[PDB]
């Protein structure tokens, strides 16, 4: 699965050669940034419960019909709202997973793989989840270069949504 | 020949004449042979242009003389590009049947242009005559009459 | 790929005799009962996408760890994997009702499916709990009294459900 | 031995995704698969359509068909990817295509038949033409079917086919088994009188018809010589200063 | 493109054989079906203008927020409502096209090919168009076997939507 | 094996899609004619014993040397004439098989597959069997559209012979 | 591409973006009656398909006899069998054209790149269209048959059939 | 072929066969120094990659409105998804060019044979480069804009970021 | 050709996706490493003429027969010694080339590609060139982390020799 340490391996393995200095250099790059990436993981893990209920009530604001229309898919009764905090709470897990891995791999393999297939069948509009993630990237309270770090992977999930 | 017939019947108040419709029918019937002539001239672009330009420099050494305009590699390359342009317009006129593509792309204001460029008109005309002779030698005989008569329009209109 | 028309040829070739008159009276009922079969297939394929998710509202709600972290339907391509081939059951069951014989069903859903389902690690028995939930919705749609002239489709209803039971037996 | 020179790939149809399965037309080929057996009609169709790509339909004949490799395919002992190697590395195919065509055109004709794509540019045909020469033809056919563009797109058990020719001519039809430069050697344009009429007025016959002498015979030699002369000197003649230009002693 | 007369050809062409009686039989079937299919084409063409504005105001009922939310995709101002009757009016064209062709070919090639790509980018939820097509299949006023005929292709567009 | 119901399946299976209305239409066509095809099966089954000995003595007329020349390949003694009514009697079986199947499949799989291989080895000239089948198509006594239907498959075996 | 009579009157009607007019549906209604006659007619071509090709090959080679004589491009035995396979592929796609009712499936296979290979190989291209005309002389002789078919005017249909051979001869010659 | 700023100043230096001069290494030292900015520019483009394409498609089709109207080559739905499946491939390789820092990886994929297919298919070639310019107007607006970032002159990167779009528009038009 | 910036491209190009944060990390690594790699380039370029004649007279020490045996291949007369400083002087060029590129690419493409083919034909024993490169890696006078930097690529040419 996609990781800068893995991407050095799978490039050098398909050539059948050893680890050159060019694969070695890629590994070194992760460390400079991995020191600031683990700063972004603790910023999201400590503020996790504020961010989930901060998000799942922000999507109810912009889409008020989602709490009103009676459908299995919509979040009309409590069972949808129970599956609301599950789904949005699944996003902050994988975002924090792809932070400490350094690559988009866990985001690529757990979340966005086959997302167009599932949202068409269950009629979950992807405009809902992109509205929650814009709330997360503006309200995580992170600063410095770590604020850039979470901001890529959130925005990477945004582009894969649309 | 359709554009010219339409604008000629446009100047009058009437439709297209039976004579003109016979002209369009005969032009359609000869159009496939004209596409064959265009095929041969497209595929013989290089050697026709080079033989015509070198025939021009055999006839007229004033242009490649150091007082002349086409002195140097770049200037003579632009000379051969001008001959390429005129051969391209000749192929357009052979296909269309009109000389309005030849005219409104390369004839209508060429005297004032080559006056301001310092280039002699008659040497352009002699080069297009060399193109006429070369393409006449390449093609079939009355097919070469067809190609060389459009070449003849270009030669007479340049001077 | 065999049929009702072609399988009664293929055993008749193996014995090497001409087709008897009571086999042709059997096939004459197949042509007579033929129009009903087309109608049944049409209603299934028009409600084909509506069946699969409505089976997926119960295939995952009844065994809820499958979706939950750890189960084999957990991540999103894994979830789209059991909708990619929940419909392939319907893609070949509808081929079986069209042909009228399950010999085209047993080469695709029944042949090597029980082998991959222990090679991958997926629960094989957790498929046939929901293919039964497809059959409960397929014969409900098929038996509808609306928009169709009344006729007896009992043979189709019971041996339409026999194709789902063959589709559940070779997976479980 | 030596790695491939890097060649530029031109933009063609098949480098593009073409999303979806339920959306493509009817005219995409039937993607015959040995895993789908169910009958012998599917078994005979898989053999016949695998001959279709390799021999362009007309040849399959009776004699060309290798009956033992088809004997094997029904059994399932050898994969279809192994089965195309038996047809391609077969001297019934060598006399038909490989001897007859050129190392530069063989790269073009075997990519359309085994990989189902035309070569991008001439540089791709130039690139593999070396791999033909040192490894042999069967060494190169081995390198095409081992290649990762084959296994990703077709796989181990799927007969080849033209990928994504939405608006293109079929590859067995647009390309013969031998081109025009070789046409006199395998064909019979020498003995047919229909072509010698075309040839009679051809510009190549006029170079042959001329007697010994004329510089038009050496006109092809004059284009290959090159070496054009320098122009006259820019410096004006008048300054020259001819009176002081002479050197004493 | 997909047609029962075409499907007889492309099956027999890839085998390299002539037209057998099996290829021919499919064509024969179309004429009896095609006599009742052209009945369904005139039923939709004559009632075309009632059905479009019957549909594009039915989708505004179930989704009232689509006329209220200001967005390029949303039909808030008149521009969206102008593109409303264009899009829903495009559907009744292709449904009537696939009626007289007998196959799903024109529906497969003009409408549903690459529909998941376009609805993700422009954020057009496919739950909108399926609500209009349910209004069409219930309000075309067609009867008999022709009422079955339009009802397949409408429902075939429904399943390709979701 | 080749059948209009099968040909609808194998076309739709290789695309990986459901049964559209274009595969459905083909199935109906097979069923409708199939009413006149089973008329042709009873016409050949009831007149089976008249047609076999009507045929195997018609081929002896046009080829009188086949009963005279001593060779196993030839029908000189009684063992060839015993294998005469076997072989020609095999033809009316497969013709009646391909009648009720609606396609040329049983004719394609039982009779004509590899027929050029067998007739070259045993030196059985295919001009013999085509002379028997011309006797069958003219002397079956069938009438109407069933007469037309019976003939196609006889004439399809004729073209595969030569 | 594969087009029809049914689908081509859709495809231009899509390009103008209007509903199908009533006189186009009266045009297609004429076609349904015609179709039954065509199926009976097209079955006669395919049942006499192998009998046409050799009977055309009794004249394609007898009229230009150097072709099979030593030197011609139909001389050796796989070269002779090469021609027969191709000769029937003309009949394989002309019968597809009469079935579809429009020559748009004919022009992708026999008319598209055929005139290019026939100067690349060295075969006489004009010596094909002398015998495809000899196929048409035998094809419309069989289709226009008074035996075993209830008399119905098939002249309107026949004209379409004859032309497909003329399109098949024009793009080779 | 895939070249760089680091590798192209090797490749001409190999062709002359000399050691690398000290002022070439002072040139590359500025490339490493200006290197950090390059990474940032790519990051903002790829994070707003999907937002650029539709916002260019809100003007590529609104300015030439026959293209999606019946008859145009962006009319039907697969066709429409065809000029979003490769509107982004322009962005897929322009971002590769800014990463490598040299347009030699751009000219093998978007500039090599693209002008040949665009007259073979029938698509308007000039109607692409009206909207690739509309991508460049939105790409340098995002890359240039600074939010919560240290401010430094990005003119060298931006002027020659826009040079890659102008090369991407020249070989299509 | 092989470069950590190139290896990020060719990995992301074969997937058909954009530049993720994982492709970017390899590029990021090069700048910190590349600051110390250009230190190693000036250390070899300034001491270039001392290192070549320091090497080509060190190989004459361990292999004294190479200046004595008369053959075209050996360096007996002045023409071999003229081709001595050419060949060893070619090595320090490509080592300095692969320093500033950061990868082994220029070393992989100019020097070691097909080196087993050429040394077998001209009978140049590869034990000669590995003896010169051990003299270079011990006598370049480089210090610090830059001393590690030249020491990889010299040793990478050693392993490709044997
Ligand atoms: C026949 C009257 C003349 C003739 C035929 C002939 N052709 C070939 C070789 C080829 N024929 C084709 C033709 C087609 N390919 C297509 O895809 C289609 C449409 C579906 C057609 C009609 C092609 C591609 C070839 C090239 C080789 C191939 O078979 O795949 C031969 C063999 C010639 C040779 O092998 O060199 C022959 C004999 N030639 C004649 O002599 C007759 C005048
Ligand atoms: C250029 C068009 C715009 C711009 C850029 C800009 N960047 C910086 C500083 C930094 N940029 C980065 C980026 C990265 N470092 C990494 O390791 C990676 C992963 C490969 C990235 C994406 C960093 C980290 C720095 C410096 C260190 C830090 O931020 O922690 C500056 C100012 C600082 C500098 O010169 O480096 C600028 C200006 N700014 C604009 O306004 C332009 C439009
Ligand atoms: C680990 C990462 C991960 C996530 C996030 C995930 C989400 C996910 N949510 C689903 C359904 C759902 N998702 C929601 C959530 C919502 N719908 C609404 O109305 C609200 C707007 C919104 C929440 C804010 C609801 C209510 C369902 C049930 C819909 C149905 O049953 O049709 C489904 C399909 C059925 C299921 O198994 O429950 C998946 C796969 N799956 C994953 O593997
Ligand atoms: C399609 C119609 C068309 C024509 C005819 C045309 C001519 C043309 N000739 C030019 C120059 C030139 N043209 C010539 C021409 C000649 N040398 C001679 O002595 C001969 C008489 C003549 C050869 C026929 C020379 C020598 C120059 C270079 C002059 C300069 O650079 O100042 C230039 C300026 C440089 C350039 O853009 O190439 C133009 C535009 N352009 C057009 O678009
Ligand atoms: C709810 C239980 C039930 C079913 C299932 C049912 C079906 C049904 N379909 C019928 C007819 C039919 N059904 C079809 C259907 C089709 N033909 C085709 O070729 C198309 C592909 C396909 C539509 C897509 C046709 C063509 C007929 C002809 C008779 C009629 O118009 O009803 C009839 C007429 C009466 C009869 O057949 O005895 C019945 C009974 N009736 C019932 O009471
Ligand atoms: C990596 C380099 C590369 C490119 C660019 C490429 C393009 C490409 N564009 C295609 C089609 C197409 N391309 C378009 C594009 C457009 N329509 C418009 O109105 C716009 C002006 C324009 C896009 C901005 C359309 C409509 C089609 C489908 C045309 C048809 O099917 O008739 C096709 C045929 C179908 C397919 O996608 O496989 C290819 C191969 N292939 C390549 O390998
Ligand atoms: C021939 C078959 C066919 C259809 C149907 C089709 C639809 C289609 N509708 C579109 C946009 C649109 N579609 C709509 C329609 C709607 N949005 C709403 O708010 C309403 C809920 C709904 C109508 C009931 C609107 C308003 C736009 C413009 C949205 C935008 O510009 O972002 C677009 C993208 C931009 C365009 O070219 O105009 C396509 C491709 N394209 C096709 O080729
Ligand atoms: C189920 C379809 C089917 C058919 C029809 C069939 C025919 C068939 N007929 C054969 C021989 C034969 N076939 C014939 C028939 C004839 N020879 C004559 O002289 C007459 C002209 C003509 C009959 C009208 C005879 C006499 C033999 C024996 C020849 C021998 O033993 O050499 C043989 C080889 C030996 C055998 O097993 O008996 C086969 C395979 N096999 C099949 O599987
Ligand atoms: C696909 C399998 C199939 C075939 C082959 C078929 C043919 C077919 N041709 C028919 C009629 C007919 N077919 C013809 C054809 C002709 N008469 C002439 O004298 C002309 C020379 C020739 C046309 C060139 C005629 C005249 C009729 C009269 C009845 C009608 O108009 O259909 C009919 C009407 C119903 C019947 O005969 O029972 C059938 C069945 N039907 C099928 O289902
Ligand atoms: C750009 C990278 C590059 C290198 C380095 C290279 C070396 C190289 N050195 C060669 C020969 C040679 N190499 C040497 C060098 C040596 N022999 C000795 O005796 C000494 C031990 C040693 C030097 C220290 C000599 C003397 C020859 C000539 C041998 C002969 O002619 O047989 C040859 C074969 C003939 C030639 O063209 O001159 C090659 C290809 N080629 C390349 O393309």
């Amino acid at each position: 699965v996609k990781t800068p340490i893995t991407e050095a391996i799978a490039a050098a393995d398909t050539q059948g050669r050893f680890l050159g200095n060019t694969e070695l250099q890629s590994a070194r790059g992760r460390y400079e940034r991995a020191a600031a990436s683990l700063e972004a993981a603790r910023g999201l893990t400590s503020n996790a419960q504020r961010l989930i209920d901060g998000a799942t009530q922000a999507v109810y604001q912009k889409f008020p019909y989602t709490t009103q229309t009676p459908g299995p898919q919509f979040a009309a009764d409590s069972r949808g709202k129970s599956k609301c905090a599950r789904d949005v709470g699944h996003y902050l897990r994988i975002i924090t997973y792809s932070l400490v891995a350094g690559g988009t791999g866990p985001l690529d393999e757990y979340l966005i793989a086959g997302l167009a297939e599932i949202n068409s069948t269950f009629d979950l509009s992807p405009s809902w989840y992109v509205e929650a993630l814009k709330h997360i990237k503006a309200n995580h309270g992170l600063s410095g270069q770590a604020a850039n770090e979470a901001n890529t992977y959130i925005d990477y999930a945004i582009n894969a949504l649309s | 020949i359709v554009t010219k017939s339409i604008v000629n019947a446009d100047a009058e108040a009437r439709y297209l004449s039976p004579g003109e419709l016979d002209r369009i029918k005969s032009f359609v019937a000869g159009g496939q042979q004209r596409l064959r002539i265009a095929q041969a001239l497209t595929d013989n672009r290089e050697r026709l242009v080079k033989q015509a330009g070198d025939q021009l420099f055999q006839k007229r050494p004033d242009v490649v003389s150091p007082g002349g305009n086409a002195y140097g590699q770049e200037m003579t390359a632009t000379c051969l590009r001008d001959l390429d342009y005129y051969l391209r317009l000749v192929t357009y006129g052979i296909v269309a049947g009109d000389v309005t593509p030849i005219e409104e792309i390369g004839v209508i204001g060429v005297r004032e242009m080559y006056k301001s460029l310092g280039t002699p008109i008659e040497a352009v005309g002699e080069g297009v005559r060399a193109l006429k002779n070369a393409a006449s030698t390449l093609l079939s005989a009355e097919d070469a009459a067809e190609a060389g008569s459009y070449f003849d329009y270009v030669v007479g209109a340049l001077q | 790929t065999l049929d009702v028309f072609t399988k009664v040829v293929s055993q008749a070739d193996s014995r090497g005799e001409f087709l008897s008159n009571e086999q042709l009276d059997a096939l004459a009922n197949v042509v007579k009962e033929g129009n009903k079969r087309l109608d049944v297939v049409n209603r299934i394929t028009s409600n084909a996408s509506a069946i699969v998710t409505n089976a997926a509202r119960a295939l995952f709600e009844e065994q809820p760890q499958l979706i939950a972290p750890g189960g084999n339907a957990y991540t999103n391509r894994r979830m789209a994997a059991c909708l990619r081939d929940m419909e392939i059951i319907l893609r070949y069951v509808t081929y079986a009702i069209l042909a009228g014989d399950a010999s085209v069903l047993d080469d695709r859903c029944l042949n090597g499916l029980r082998e991959t389902y222990q090679a991958l690690g997926t629960p094989g028995s957790s498929v046939a709990v929901g293919v039964q939930k497809m059959k409960d919705a397929a014969v409900g749609i098929a038996n509808d009294p609306n928009g169709i002239t009344k006729g007896d489709c009992s043979q189709l209803i019971s041996e339409v459900a026999s194709y789902f039971d063959r589709a559940a037996a070779a997976v479980g | 031995a030596l790695p491939l020179l890097q060649y530029k790939p031109s933009s063609q149809n098949h480098r593009v995704t073409s999303f979806g399965a339920a959306d493509q037309n009817e005219d995409t080929p039937y993607i015959y698969r040995i895993e789908d057996v169910s009958s012998y009609t599917d078994i005979q169709n898989i053999i016949w359509a695998s001959y279709r790509q390799v021999f362009s339909e007309h040849e399959i004949l009776k004699f060309n068909r290798q009956k033992t490799l088809e004997s094997q395919v029904k059994n399932g002992s050898i994969s279809v990817r192994d089965f195309i190697r038996g047809l391609a590395k077969s001297e019934a195919f060598y006399r038909l295509v490989v001897s007859v065509n050129n190392n530069y055109r063989l790269v073009d004709i075997t990519l359309k038949r085994l990989l189902g794509r035309s070569s991008y540019n001439k540089d791709e045909q130039i690139a593999w033409s070396i791999v033909i020469g040192t490894k042999g033809f069967s060494g190169f056919v081995d390198a095409l079917i081992d290649s990762e563009e084959y296994t990703k797109n077709f796989g181990e058990n799927i007969v080849p086919y033209q990928r994504k020719r939405m608006e293109g001519r079929p590859h067995n039809l647009v390309t013969p088994r031998y081109g025009e430069d070789f046409q006199e050697k395998a064909g019979t344009v020498q003995t047919d009188w229909r072509f010698t009429l075309d040839k009679f007025y051809s510009r190549k016959s006029q170079e042959k018809q001329l007697r010994e002498g004329d510089p038009r015979k050496f006109a092809d030699l004059a284009a290959s010589v090159g070496n054009q002369g320098n122009y006259a000197q820019r410096i004006s003649a008048f300054d020259i200063d001819y009176l002081n230009a002479v050197p004493n002693r």
